[PDB]
């Protein structure tokens, strides 16, 4: 039952630690989108970053 | 460690690079001293006149 109680403490801090980062309001890990593309050049060409959920 | 990464994020958006502002500063000093210079060049146009009469 200790054993247990950890592993349950230790996913709990996963949770908090995925869900928690965030920048902009916007998040790449927590798995909220599917991608985030940023511009590139100058006639709005985009860079594609696909999001890892984590 | 997530306060100092949002800190590091905040500065990256808004933090100036100085080498260039030192850089544009030494350009734009001597453009407003040429300007001056210029402006001081297009104040004189005028004295030809005296010499026609």
């Amino acid at each position: 039952n200790a054993l247990k109680s950890d592993f349950d403490s230790l996913r709990d801090q996963i949770e908090k630690a995925a869900t928690n980062a965030k920048f902009n309001g916007v998040s790449i890990a927590d798995g909220s989108t599917t991608k985030l593309t940023f511009l590139a050049n100058s006639d709005g060409s985009g860079f594609t970053v696909n999001a890892k959920t984590i | 460690k997530l306060q100092d990464s949002l800190d590091a994020g905040v500065g990256n958006l808004v933090d100036a690079d100085l080498a260039k502002e030192s850089a544009k500063l030494q350009s734009l000093q001597t453009k407003q001293q040429l300007g001056v210079q210029a402006l001081s060049i297009a104040n004189q146009s005028s004295s030809s006149i005296l010499s026609l009469f």
